[PDB]
């Protein structure tokens, strides 16, 4: 490795740095609350009547177990575009608050429901924010949501004075003002009806039929999570380098015990470096302290290829007693372990004599190729 | 009957739900400025009522020292009419009957020489829970309990913080420091711009918040003990 | 009854001299004084790892760290060079003597009192009282968990004191000879007579006024400890170095929590909330931001190390000239005529105690 | 100033200046350190004397002529003739309107001349003694004799050849 | 800021900000390097005085 890090077949006498080492995690643990009640998703997708376009039926999903697999009972899925998050990882996530908006449109405008897009539905009926996160779903409903004479229940806005700000219903039967005649409710020439109706019949085709669309909006931030995926809980392990997934807080640690005095309304913990330090167990409601995982560089002490081919390692600032990483099989060599202030020295003895210094190490110690 | 006084150093609340110790963290948010002008309202009808509707903007700091249950509830919303959506809060002995039912009239006292929500048509979210206004009595009236509340709403949700202080012993808005622990954070999407208070038959402060930058100090127990403004004085 | 008052800067007391054709002024008394000088010698060694810092424990992020050439085989070399020169600085400053000398058992030097600077065997640390005061007037684990490591110097602060003790014991029983050839013994009053003979004063002045000179030296050395312990900021140069290094590390580690025009500042969050194929957009922004934030730190460190090497060189020169001999340069080894100097260690620095000669009482005369 | 330079008087631009960490709390510190050391440099160079000395009224130093370097009371600036030549051989507002400010030094060029005058008046009536202890008077020819005695030349050379040396000095300074 | 609306205006502004940040960091570094070599001369001037 020393010959590889610096391009040569002959390394001069001295000390060199090659690479780093880190302790490796052993097992994975997942902790979730006892909440088991299913979410009302199965009702919002499977309903009888949907609202109009200008007045959508916004719903808020409270705390429950959400299974993002029941919605797959709907086969077609004309569009399943997810913007903020990847759909595949939708199951293994936790959200703060979830909004669902369901309504019905025509095919030619199904592509219009997206951030940063303009038109008639996207400007006069429903505008999404540019930084929107969530998913959109659309399916075909011509065969069971149409009449031979047609359905005129659904109407969409066509004329508006000003651009619609995102997430703003505009239910208002105000007569359009055009031309130069101040209409006072005449609703005649130059004063149009803002809402125009639809007609749905089984004789139409794709792009001329009603499609049912539902949009889900999320928000991810440090807050008590109410909606979570159906991932199974696990057990608790302490004083061992493990990776944890506490309610969205994922990362490696040791998870010792703590003596902190968290207030009853606090959840997380921080430090002067704005890094997570302490956590509150979702189920047992105790306080755990998260200290990171032993890591550090390594060094090789060589007397030079001209003399010999025997080396020693200088694991920087890790205790030999517990974690000397115990791959080139030089670990805890018999009678070759020395615990100095610099770190773990493997491959050299420690005599009680004193000579001049050849290869400095640290805190005052020197290595040499002295003969017996 | 409106009197005026000095708000002193008051109205500091925990901005986030995290734990910090021995930190000098500084944050920018809606706060009550130091040494602001607080209006001491006054009314009495125990000799209908003698108070019009107060304006609401950027939240309200509300403090009072009542006897047992004289002042109970609050009314929020626009125009306080049964055409728009309004919020009601009533604090009785055992529960809170907070609701977002639509109403315009909810009180027919008729003091001699309930009738709550007289017209409630289309109700909405309810959050019945433990009562807010509770007091402990040491069988002496030397120390009058002081109750402080902060109401605000930003990007959804209704944030209500509160604190009790038995330290007061005869002064209005005393010198000292006391942070407010969060109590209620419930979700409502209605639009609020007008504010009024209730009163029980058979003392009243109003403030206003502004966007300011504060610097707060935490102790080793995680409790805020001091805070400084960054616009009041050049030394600050 | 106080208020802030603004005035015009002054320059000093107006003085007038009475120069004439035949008029001279000669002093009739002297005054031995002790000055003090403080010099930084070295900062704290440090090392930074790119991979753990820029792309924490993520092979997906580490793969994208390529296509940037080798921007991290040079930062390591620069930091290693800085650490090596930091190790060399103290070796240059202190290791001026080939051997180690021991203080004599019986301490009696013509009446002079050196107990304030000689090692005290009572305390196990084996340090002079002045060094104790210097050691008592001059978040850590968080940086350890981000790839920033702090290395120990290759001279523990228990053999540096040995070097200082050897120098100070050689300079009181051998004069300046031990800096050129073999050490040669000489009584202390004779050495002071020789030092007086080097600033144009005959030696008979010393031997006729010895008790007074010894008392003046003792009084001068007595109050320097009080002045050091009572001045609000005397060791103000070393603390500036420590504060600058701590602030640099703090502002480097704080930069990790910045969006840099990306959705989040956490690699785990972006790696779990999004799929690979479009995830190499935010990661690039984070990598670029962190690369700039680390290059700035390295450049600042190089610039700061230059100005501390430029001071370590001066400290070495002052040790070679003021201590191992007598310096004729004006106003170099302290104000006034120079007699001798003593070194003392301090955390990442040295403190020189200069002994200087100053005339006291003038008298007018007529000359031809 | 970062804000006026990078995003001139535009709150919309200033909002985007975040998400870059603190890249402008360090430039201010660096520039402040540079300014402080610039102020310290001249203080270190010039302020070598604790007191301020005055030139004697009657000027006659063994025949030497110092009028070319001593302050001239005729000009109100109180500067030597040589300093006048040095001062006469060594778009501005546009930079002021971009956030780049120029600060004045904390020594006006009318008390630096006082420091130089004090040094030069001390060095001709006291020799080198005023740099170590109290200033002591001494005639100028005696001082030159002492200075000759310091380069391995006996003093009797000076006192036997004085007018010639004075003329050579005057011609050299001219 | 006047010819375009906010929502897509945060594209050119980023380029301007980046360019100006680099152009100012270069100036600061040059100033530090130049100040070092003038301090190194002020010290010599003080010694010579
Ligand atoms: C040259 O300067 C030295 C230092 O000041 C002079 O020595 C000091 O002389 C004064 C005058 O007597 C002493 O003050 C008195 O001393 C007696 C001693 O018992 C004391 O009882 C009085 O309360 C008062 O302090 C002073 O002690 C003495 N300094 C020392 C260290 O002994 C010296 O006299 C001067 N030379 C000439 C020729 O005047
Ligand atoms: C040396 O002699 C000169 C001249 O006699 C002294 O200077 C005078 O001192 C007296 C007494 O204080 C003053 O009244 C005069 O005004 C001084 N003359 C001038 C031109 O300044 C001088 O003080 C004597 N030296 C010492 C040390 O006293
Ligand atoms: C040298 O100075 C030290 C400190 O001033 C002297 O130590 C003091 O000695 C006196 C008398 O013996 C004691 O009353 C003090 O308590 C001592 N102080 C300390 C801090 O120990 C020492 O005696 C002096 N040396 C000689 C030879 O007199
Ligand atoms: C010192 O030198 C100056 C300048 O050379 C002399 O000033 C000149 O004096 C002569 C005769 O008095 C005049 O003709 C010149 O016009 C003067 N020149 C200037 C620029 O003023 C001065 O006289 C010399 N000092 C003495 C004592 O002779
Ligand atoms: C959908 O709902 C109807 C009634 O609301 C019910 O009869 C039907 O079984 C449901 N089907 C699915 C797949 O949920
Ligand atoms: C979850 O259930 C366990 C089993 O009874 C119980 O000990 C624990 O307190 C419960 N936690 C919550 C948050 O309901
Ligand atoms: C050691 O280096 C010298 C240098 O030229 C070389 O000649 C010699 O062969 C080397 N030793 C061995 C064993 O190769
Ligand atoms: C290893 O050393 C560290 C510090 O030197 C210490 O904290 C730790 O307890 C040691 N290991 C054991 C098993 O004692
Ligand atoms: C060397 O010193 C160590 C530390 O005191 C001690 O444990 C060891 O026994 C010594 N070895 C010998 C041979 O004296
Ligand atoms: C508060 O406002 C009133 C009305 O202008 C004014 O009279 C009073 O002085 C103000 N309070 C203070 C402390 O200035
Ligand atoms: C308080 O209100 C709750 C909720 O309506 C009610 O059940 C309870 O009886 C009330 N108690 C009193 C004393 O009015
Ligand atoms: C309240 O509900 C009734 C019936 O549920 C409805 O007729 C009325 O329009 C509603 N009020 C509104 C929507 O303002
Ligand atoms: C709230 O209602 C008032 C009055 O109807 C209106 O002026 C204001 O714009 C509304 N605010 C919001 C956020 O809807
Ligand atoms: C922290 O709480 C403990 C527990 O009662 C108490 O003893 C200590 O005084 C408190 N310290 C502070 C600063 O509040
Ligand atoms: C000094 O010498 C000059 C030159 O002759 C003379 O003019 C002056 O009067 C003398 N002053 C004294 C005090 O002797």
């Amino acid at each position: 490795e020393t010959k590889c890090t610096l391009k040569s077949f002959t390394v001069e006498k001295g000390i060199y740095q090659t690479s780093n080492f880190r302790v490796q995690p052993t097992e994975s643990i997942v902790r979730f609350p006892n909440i088991t009640n299913l979410c009302p998703f199965h009702e919002v997708f499977n309903a009888t009547r949907f609202a109009s376009v200008y007045a959508w039926n916004r719903k808020r999903i409270s705390n429950c177990v959400a299974d993002y697999s029941v919605l797959y009972n709907f086969a077609p899925f004309f569009a399943f575009k997810c913007y903020g998050v990847s759909p595949t990882k939708l199951n293994d996530l936790c959200f703060t608050n979830v909004y669902a908006d369901s309504f019905v449109i025509r095919g030619n405008e199904v592509s219009q429901i997206a951030p940063g897009q303009t038109g008639n539905i996207a400007d006069y009926n429903y505008k999404l924010p540019d930084d929107f996160t969530g998913c959109v779903i659309a399916w075909n409903s011509n065969k069971l949501d149409s009449k031979v004479s047609g359905n005129y229940n659904y109407l969409y806005r066509l004329f508006r004075k000003s651009k619609l700000k995102p997430f703003e219903r505009d239910i208002s039967t105000e007569i359009y003002q055009a031309g130069n005649k101040p209409c006072n409710g005449v609703a005649g020439f130059n004063c149009y009806f803002p809402l125009q109706s639809y007609g749905f019949r089984p004789t139409y085709g794709v792009g001329h039929q009603p499609y049912r669309v539902v949009v889900l909006s999320f928000e991810l931030l440090h807050a008590p999570a109410t909606v979570c995926g159906p991932k199974k809980s696990t057990n608790l392990v302490k004083n061992k380098c493990v990776n944890f997934n506490f309610n969205g807080l994922t990362g490696t640690g040791v998870l010792t015990e703590s003596n902190k005095k968290f207030l009853p309304f606090q959840q997380f913990g921080r430090d002067i470096a704005d890094t997570t330090d302490a956590v509150r167990d979702p189920q047992t409601l105790e306080i755990l302290d998260i200290t990171p995982c032993s890591f550090g560089g390594v060094s090789v002490i060589t007397p030079g290829t001209n003399t010999s081919n025997q080396v020693a390692v200088l694991y920087q600032g890790v205790n030999c007693t517990e974690v000397p990483v115990a791959t080139w099989r030089v670990y805890s060599t018999g009678s070759n372990v020395f615990q100095t202030r610099a770190g773990c020295l493997i491959g050299a003895e420690y005599v009680n004599n004193s000579y001049e210094c050849d290869i400095p190490i640290g805190a005052g110690i020197c290595a040499s190729y002295q003969t017996q | 009957t409106q009197s005026y006084t000095n708000s002193f150093t008051r109205g500091v609340y925990y901005p986030d739900k995290v734990f910090r110790s021995s930190v000098l963290h500084s944050t920018q948010d809606l706060f009550l400025p130091f040494f602001s002008n607080v209006t001491w309202f006054h009314a009495i009808h125990v000799s209908r009522f003698d108070n019009p509707v107060l304006p609401f903007n950027d939240g309200v700091y509300f403090a009072s020292t009542e006897k047992s249950n004289i002042i109970r509830g609050w009314i929020f919303g626009t125009t306080l009419d049964s055409k728009t959506q309004s919020l009601l809060i009533v604090n009785n002995a055992t529960n809170v009957v907070i609701k977002v039912c639509e109403f315009q009239f909810c009180n027919d006292p008729f003091l001699d020489v309930l009738r709550v929500y007289s017209s409630a048509n289309n109700c909405t979210f309810e959050y019945v829970s433990q009562p807010f206004l509770m007091d402990l009595e040491g069988k002496q009236g030397n120390f009058k309990n002081l109750r402080e509340f902060v109401f605000k709403n930003i990007d959804g949700y209704f944030k209500i913080y509160s604190k009790h202080t038995p330290v007061n012993l005869g002064r209005d808005l005393p010198q000292g420091f006391s942070a407010l622990e969060p109590l209620v954070d419930l979700p409502i999407g209605i639009n609020i711009t007008r504010f009024q208070t209730l009163l029980a038959l058979h003392a009243y402060y109003v403030g206003y918040l502004q966007p300011r930058t504060f610097l707060l100090k935490y102790n080793e127990n995680g409790t805020i003990t001091d805070a400084v403004d960054c616009a009041l004085d050049p030394l600050s | 009854s106080q208020s802030i008052i603004a005035y015009t800067m002054s320059l000093g007391a107006e003085n007038s001299v009475a120069y004439s054709n035949n008029s001279i002024a000669i002093p009739t008394n002297f005054t031995i004084s002790v000055t003090t000088e403080i010099l930084p010698v070295s900062m704290t060694k440090t090392s930074v790892d790119c991979t753990m810092y820029i792309c924490g424990d993520s092979t997906e992020c580490s793969n994208l760290l390529l296509q940037y050439g080798s921007f991290c085989t040079q930062l390591k070399r620069a930091l290693t060079g800085i650490a090596v020169e930091q190790d060399k600085n103290t070796q240059e400053v202190f290791a001026q003597v080939k051997q180690i000398y021991k203080t004599p058992p019986i301490k009696y030097f013509g009446g002079f009192n050196f107990s304030q600077i000689l090692p005290d065997p009572s305390k196990p640390s084996k340090r002079s009282p002045i060094e104790d005061l210097l050691f008592n007037k001059v978040l850590i684990c968080a940086q350890k968990f981000n790839g920033l490591t702090v290395l120990p110097p290759l001279l523990t602060d228990e053999m540096i004191a040995q070097y200082t003790s050897a120098l100070l014991a050689g300079t009181i029983t051998s004069g300046w000879t031990f800096g050129a050839g073999p050490a040669l013994q000489i009584p202390f009053p004779m050495q002071m007579a020789y030092r007086f003979n080097g600033i144009g004063v005959t030696q008979n002045v010393l031997y006729e006024n010895q008790k007074l000179i010894a008392n003046q030296f003792n009084s001068a050395i007595g109050k320097i400890q009080d002045s050091l312990s009572s001045t609000p900021s005397a060791l103000g140069k070393l603390q500036d170095v420590v504060n600058h290094n701590a602030q640099a590390l703090n502002t480097l580690v704080k930069q990790l929590s910045s969006k840099f025009g990306a959705i989040s500042s956490v690699l785990n969050d972006i790696l779990s909330r999004l799929d690979p194929p479009e995830a190499e957009v935010q990661i690039d922004r984070l990598i670029t931001g962190r690369l700039q934030s680390l290059q700035t730190y390295v450049t600042q460190q190089l610039i700061r190390a230059a100005e501390i090497r430029a001071s370590a060189n001066l400290a070495a020169t002052k040790m070679s000239e003021c201590v191992l001999g007598q310096s004729k340069r004006v106003d170099f080894c302290g104000k006034g005529y120079h007699l001798m100097s003593f070194p003392q260690s301090a955390p990442h620095g040295v403190v020189f105690l200069h002994v200087t000669y100053v005339p006291a009482q003038e008298k007018n005369f007529t000359t031809a």
